[PDB]
């Protein structure tokens, strides 16, 4: 379920809120309906990213939020 | 066209009708008036990708990352966070810092309470045509040197200091360096990922947003850290606390987003009007071209007008808008060597955006026949 | 109505239509777009005029003059600036510092880091209604005391300090007292030539203007002096050096115009909103109010769920845009400093109305919590212990 | 010339910019036509007050500069 992305994005090593700039930033530049693997070690993603998803209109596909690194699966409404 | 003729752009220049009506999009309650920092709701979450947007447009004219933006009230506040937060984060290292004598009293001003506060710094002397000899300012460098803050273009003389060698100068000796970049931002080309600048400061006015907002460019590769000067919260990633005025954030960036469009055809138009001022008074007399014709702002000149009364030619000059950097006279002239009559009687002619080819021609024909009549009634021009 | 429905306005404020029409007057080449600087020019003088009428409608609000306005950026800046500005000033009279742990951040986090710059700070722990204890803030005082920072509505539960006590206290012993009213300008009366005030802050967004601006006032008779914070220029009479935004000055003047005019029509409706909210919901088994119902602002309601998962409870009244004042994780630090346990805090809404609330949807809000919480307890498994 | 004057206003001890921000208050709830005395010691309002009045349309009635006090009658405008 995360072998088929469009875009990769490696976001370790960032904190909050740097995590979900980044995301914002990629995903504009994204057509509606590519997908972006998302690579990130900061704890509050596991709210964040969700949250990005939920309040700007976009599909959560996928999480890993079991241990480092996390991983997220979105897909550009 | 319309009296008095505004050039004075570089005090201030007007807000761009698309960079004003983007701005009225976020403050009403139909608009996006919300708070960036109201994480519950949606409200907050669509205002913070509004100041993202605009934090991405402001990067990509400097060629910056967008995590290297700092968010500020102005280039007043920039200078003041970038060299007080550099000051003081690296006084472990040194606490001697190097700047110039014509660099804008947000700069100047700043450097004299680092020194209240125990820090030590020199103010080096330009060279008469505006620019820093690169060899004072190497003699000046110490180990104790620990930040160096030299504006890329001067806000009265429009004089453009070479900044990438400063940089390299800076670099090579684990030196901070500061650039105050107010009145290049727009109008010189500028890539961070290229130049050796740490610090950076910009605003919104100069180039056709409002008033009110700015930003501080901190590199982060390699990485450079700062105190914050403004607490409460630890917002702008730690660097500059405060709610987020996404309405003036919005207008900077579509500001800077048609800067960068703008920019190549704008400033030869620009500097194509600058030269039309130039060849059209220099053959006045008793006239001085203050700064650097071949290397200065394509939008700023300075003109000094021998053997006429200072104050009544800013009176002769009525139906223009223009400024003399003044009881007392510019400090950036007096630097240069001026002595106070002459600085006294310098006009600074700053171009923009609305200035058009019959505007300098009407200037041209102005400033003949002020300075013609005025020298006529000196007593000053009769001795002469 | 429209949904979801704003109950935030302690966060921020739309801006007044009347507000933004004056601001856009102030920007544009067409405009009066011009520097309060450029003393050479008209564009610079009739920009400076529009200034001083900015500058006296606010001073009128809260009965100062003129020349005791200080234009800052917001309230964040004027916090600084008046704690760092006096603190710096006044340190030969001594560094001992006295402050609330409700304060908001900008004024807790000034005060740390005048701490690890020689700077002793006493934070005081408020009464479990909001309230400082007067005696325990005299205990507190010494001789190098120069300095007490004590707000007048919490931007969060709403309680309202007795500001005037406050500063009698200080005055008599030569204290300066700075107090924030960011959350009191234009809500409750404030009148500085009766007030023994030195400093206060206000800002404009919570108040129907433009974010981005505020002021720090500072007393002319008996004079207070402060360090600058922002050089170069020494604009601001020297206090705070930068451009003025015009446009932004403009809104926030004409936004404490209309807060003089409409201030207490507006506040009895407000009053009268929120004790319809909390009659309405004061009869759900475990809830608390939090603050005080008879000397709390009129437009903020701050009320503890208990027995309720409080990451559930703001899902359930995604209707409404609310506040829990959790930080990022964790729970607001006002509530903990209140003695609530981090559950109940976690599961704690503040309501906050404004002039855009009706009754109507007071009511719709008045049902979907009757109606959340009633849901939520028959799904939690910490409700059916409470039960047994 | 300063006999009859409809408003006084001592600007004793203020220093620019302060005596011209009065001056634009004074001068604010007054009705055009009547006129203000104002009484200053601050140098620089012998520039700053005819200033008022060129770049803000008032009439600078008689000015008195060879001395402290300094005083200036103008008429709202
Ligand atoms: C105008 C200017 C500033 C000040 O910018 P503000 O945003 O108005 O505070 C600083 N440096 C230079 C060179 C300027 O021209
Ligand atoms: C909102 C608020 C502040 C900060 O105001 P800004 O202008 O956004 O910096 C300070 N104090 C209180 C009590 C507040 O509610």
């Amino acid at each position: 379920l995360f072998s088929s992305p469009d875009h990769t994005l490696d976001a370790l090593g960032l904190r909050c809120p740097e995590p979900v700039m980044m995301v914002r930033k990629t995903v504009r530049n994204m057509q509606p309906g590519e997908t972006l693997l998302i690579i990130a070690d900061d704890p509050a993603t596991t709210r964040d990213i969700p949250g990005f998803c939920t309040f700007m209109e976009h599909e959560l596909v996928a999480k890993e939020t079991d241990g480092l690194p996390y991983r997220y699966l979105i897909r550009k409404g | 066209m319309k009296l008095p003729i505004y050039l004075d752009y570089s005090a201030t220049t007007p807000v761009d009708p698309r960079v004003a009506e983007k701005m009225m999009q976020f403050m009403t309650m139909d608009g996006t008036f919300g708070n960036p920092a109201s994480r519950s709701h949606r409200f907050g979450w669509q205002a913070e990708e509004a100041v993202d947007i605009a934090r991405n447009q402001i990067a990509d004219l400097v060629g910056a990352d967008p995590r290297e933006i700092v968010f500020t009230s102005g280039a007043t506040e920039s200078d003041n966070l970038a060299i007080k937060g550099a000051a003081n984060f690296y006084q472990k290292k040194g606490k001697h810092i190097i700047t110039s004598k014509t660099e804008h009293k947000a700069v100047l001003d700043t450097c004299r309470q680092l020194e209240r506060e125990g820090f030590e710094v020199t103010y080096l002397a330009p060279q008469r045509n505006g620019i820093i000899d690169l060899k004072e300012l190497e003699a000046a460098m110490r180990d104790d040197t620990i930040l160096v803050s030299i504006m890329h273009v001067n806000n009265e003389i429009g004089v453009v200091q070479d900044i990438a060698a400063i940089g390299e100068m800076c670099r090579a000796r684990g030196i901070i360096y500061h650039v105050d970049a107010t009145q290049s931002v727009g109008k010189l080309p500028i890539d961070l990922s290229q130049l050796k600048v740490d610090l950076m400061s910009f605003s919104g006015h100069k180039i056709y947003g409002p008033k009110g907002i700015g930003a501080l460019y901190v590199r982060r590769k390699p990485r450079v850290r700062i105190e914050a000067q403004m607490h409460g919260g630890g917002h702008e990633r730690g660097m500059r606390s405060g709610t987020l005025p996404v309405h003036q954030i919005v207008g900077m960036g579509e500001a800077y987003r048609i800067a960068k469009e703008e920019m190549a055809t704008e400033m030869e138009r620009l500097r194509g009007l600058r030269n039309r001022l130039w060849n059209g008074i220099k053959d006045i007399e008793e006239v001085y071209l203050n700064g650097d014709l071949e290397h200065g702002a394509p939008n700023i000149l300075n003109v000094s007008f021998n053997y006429v009364e200072g104050e009544s030619l800013i009176m002769a000059l009525k139906d223009l808008a223009v400024s003399s950097g003044s009881l007392e006279p510019s400090y950036v002239l007096r630097a240069l060597g001026l002595n106070d009559e002459l600085a006294h009687s310098s006009i600074r002619f700053s171009l923009g955006r609305f200035t058009t080819e019959e505007e300098i021609d009407y200037t041209i024909e102005l400033v003949r026949k002020s300075i013609g009549r005025l020298r006529d009634l000196s007593p000053l021009w009769e001795m002469y």
